[PDB]
């Protein structure tokens, strides 16, 4: 319905994967 | 976000101010402050102003030489081959007038200072944790980290534990936490890079929706672009644009943006799961149906279209699960595989072979826009065998939904 | 209503009086009053007249510069760049003679007066919860809040409590609570905005039907107008008209109306769940069937039309459930999805494709106005899995109704 | 029909009712 | 790669340095250093400085005559037939500041020197295990290995044991460990070859994916080449290329290559399971379905395409499982078996005879790219009967996936 | 996806990986 745009973020795919790595470290268990 | 919720962006902070003020108070001799901190921790009570004033004085190493320029949001931190310290990322000093505490004169100018700032900054990570069994895991890692700097280090703070949990509410403490992590992100090979044990959690703090966006991209094996096409709900789409607003340096590894909360650049994060509840629910549910071991514990948000977001998550998960796109990667020369045999399935009924949103949307029409008995099975088979689920989690919701 | 039930609208109050009177009794000075309240809490008995008088004397921070004009119900509280205080929202005084109690003179002028008003105002929220398990969570949270203003505050009032439970019955205490909340709602970035920890529950107090109305919109993903068209019972409609009466500023965030109860503007709230029992029951039941985590614990109203409200709730929830309106939100330029649908299924017995109440009503008439097996199966699956249901709640009702 | 939908004074009702539910959400045990 | 995680290759260290610098401590006699280490161990506290200094002094046996040239990454350790020692694989010596500790001078200058180095180096392998049950098994074996040299040996260090765990974090200690192992890998028949009881775990440290690759080859009975052809996922393929980068001496038995981490040649190993998670999951899953007894405890990686990798592993394991490829190996003269009769079977539904990836990819296409009932049954029989599986292990995943 | 192939430069690779797994079997815990 609306057109996709890079939105100035060309290293976005690499960045979001790095964010989840740090997020996994802050996961509390037991 | 109308009221209270009005999202504040990292870039908008630098429109108003060109500096991050670090109010380091009193600034009175490292030897005295070391005695204040050492005995203070060991006693069971230490003033945060002393911890701050000590942390500054112990971390004024103008170490690390840039081989490439340093700039974020118009702020030029360093140029070319400049040697800078951890405090070139911040500004200021504001003396007030301190207060008494227990002091050790037996404290060392040499022995301490090489592990003590690491011990204090590590208490930041331990304090944020709530589950007592997991609090010990980080505490023992912290015990080891300082024991790696000799001394047969034995934890100074008694089991009182109340004191360092409130530290995360100090405006200046968290700014040093952000300065340390940001600095040793640039110089990850630096001698004092270990100081990032407790400061790593300051990076991308309160940015769970961007982490969710990353999680989903990995589990599906799709690009950011391709995942975005599979968004079938308006609120998720509206929240996606909010996250993807240009000029916020979210892809820049060397940036101020990851520490927007701890630097005080943003009161309300754009990238928090709370401000993207629809995307967080949809993203984490889809990921869980696709065999995620972390998605089960994800926080189930309130005031969202549970029913509708579940149908979009199921269709997306069913598309990935049914289309495990397998193809040759290596061949012993000549013997190669080229597909496209038939590619036309069981009349109107057969599901698409690719992962094209449009084809699956068209297929969904033929199924009268109602989850297939096979679609309900796929999700049922993914949610059963899940044990030890907690209340108000994506895991508990998903199992209650599809397992009967 | 009819008897004691006649609802009182906040607008009708300001036609009688142009001021909300706060009876602040006696001037014994801030230093004397601090000793009374401080020791009175430690001892376990303090006069509310003292607590009120102290709260006034400590909260006269005529800080907060106004951004725009502030007016509610024709009461001009401020214009453009005026500087107003908390008690500019109210007015008055009425001194007389007072009681003796315990006093500490060791109490400092400035030190105690930063965290103590938060502690007193915070006890309003604590003393209004019944179940002890959740009271401690709020108590510890209140203690955590005072440890931010710091000095390692420990709860002054002992385990006896109850002393602050009757505070909410004093009309002047509630007026200070409402004045603090209305003030810091306007001044969000104020130094003392943390005081809203306990005063928050005064906002939209006893307005649960408007909260129910807002909850149903968020769960269904439908607008207020669209939700309104889905009302199929007249008692609910009569209650809706009662709620939506013009001239009440219910969509005005900066208004006196959210504190009709605590400012004393209303004796009977037109927005309470007890005053809208048909809308509350129906709205929450529909929400629960659409996977609400909170609707299960919602109270079950007395003297209402259960069978009719349940059938309308089922038809609504079944409509929202079956018709999850999924449409493409993002695309790679060119490959776009357009539903040629054909907008028709299995004859007269195929459910409507949208959420038009008119289309569903006609389909329901063709079903002989009896919930179908699939309709009953949708509700059964939603209610089963609900564990730990409390007696006399919408959650427990729904399970007994459908889990067969 | 008893009456037809009239956008009663409150044009910003949709944003308002959701904010009311946010505060009601903080009152659960 | 991209950020912080970029892989470092063995060969790229030797481009910038021709030395592996071992900083050996302040020179203070073998006899004196014996006393520090002996008493310090049984007392409960000994400096790694003293441990490293003693290890250098005791292990200076220049007893190893080369039978062939010695070369790794352009470094000529030795030529023709010259005699070398353990520390010809390293360089250097660095002083700092020494520290007082408990000593015993009753220790024999010769007798203790035969078993003590084995004991100190053996504690390296002991400190790498978390589970106390298996941790004792290594300790018992270390005691028995030292009992072989000296009859009257009793374990020195008390039950505290958290002393030697920190040694693995010392750069110089791990260099001695890596130098000892590389020496006795060459001189297997040497008198002091027993010293490898604890130093063996330095070999291929953090090279788990190469072991995973080796495992899959042994379990399927297929060549490295044939296993590579059975890769049907692009991420696995990308990781394989990363592992198979030329000129890293990964096939060279005698190289600096296996001791990447301990020698300080790389901070991020390209052969780890962490950096090759898709290959690890898929490789270990396929192995498990093919009756691997070790694969059920393999760590389940995060952020990978479980759905795709599972389908790829299943098709592969089902191919190996279906095609046993039984052929006559020995004939008793004249009476032979020629498999020429029957090369094709029943329908588009019969699986291929051999293990050609292209043939199974074609067959998989004709089964609609969905695992068949029999294909799902093979996996069910392969996972049920697995008892006592940990969380986040490949075994738990496989049973939870296929046992229904 | 699309196909690429190369004969690994190592050759003695088959013998090597089997030996690496032998050592890996020794670090496993019970």
């Amino acid at each position: 319905k609306v057109r996709e745009y890079l939105k100035s973020y060309s290293r976005l795919d690499q960045a979001v994967g790095e964010i989840d790595e740090i997020e996994a470290q802050r996961a509390e268990k037991s | 976000g109308a009221m209270e919720d009005p999202v504040e962006y990292p870039a908008d902070y630098f429109r108003k101010s060109k500096e991050i003020p670090l109010y380091i108070n009193t600034t009175k001799s490292l030897s005295d402050l070391r005695g204040y901190v050492y005995q203070g921790l060991k006693s069971g009570n230490v003033s945060i102003i002393h911890v701050n004033s000590y942390l500054y004085g112990a971390l004024k190493d103008i170490r690390g030489k840039l081989d490439k320029d340093w700039s974020s949001f118009g702020i030029n931190i360093g140029k070319a081959g400049d040697t800078i310290g951890i405090f070139d990322l911040v500004s200021l000093k504001a003396l007030d007038g301190v207060l008494p505490d227990g002091v050790s004169d037996a404290s060392r100018t040499s022995a301490d200072d090489k592990w003590l700032p690491l011990y204090l900054l590590g208490l930041y990570r331990v304090g944020r944790t709530q589950m007592p069994e997991y609090r010990k895991k980080l505490m023992d890692g912290l015990t080891n980290q300082c024991k790696m700097i000799n001394e047969q280090f034995e934890p100074l703070v008694p089991e009182g534990r109340d004191i360092f949990d409130v530290w995360g509410n100090d405006s200046n403490y968290t700014k040093i936490v952000a300065a340390v992590d940001m600095f040793f992100h640039m110089f990850k090979k630096h001698e004092c890079a270990s100081f990032r044990y407790g400061t790593i959690v300051s990076r991308f703090k309160d940015c769970a929706a961007l982490a969710t966006f990353g999680h989903l991209c990995k589990i599906t094996g799709m690009s950011t672009e391709d995942v975005t096409t599979w968004i079938l709900n308006r609120e998720v789409a509206d929240e996606m644009v909010q996250m993807m607003l240009p000029g916020q340096e979210i892809d820049k590894a060397d940036s101020y943006m990851p520490y927007l909360i701890d630097f005080g650049l943003s009161s309300k994060s754009p990238y928090s799961s709370v401000k993207n509840p629809a995307f967080h629910f949809w993203g984490q549910l889809t990921a869980l149906l696709l065999r995620s071991t972390r998605a089960r514990n994800a926080r189930q948000p309130d005031d969202i279209e549970y029913t509708s977001l579940t149908t979009a998550g199921l269709l997306y998960a069913y598309a990935v699960g049914s289309s495990a796109d397998l193809a040759q990667q290596f061949c012993v020369g000549d013997n190669k595989y080229t597909p496209d045999d038939s590619t036309g399935g069981l009349t109107t009924n057969a599901p698409p072979q690719g992962r094209d949103v449009v084809e699956w949307l068209g297929w969904f029409e033929d199924q009268n826009r109602k989850p297939t008995p096979d679609m309900m099975q796929y999700a049922k088979r993914a949610v059963m065998s899940l044990q030890g689920l907690r209340e108000k989690t994506i895991g508990k919701y998903a199992k209650s939904e599809f397992d009967k």
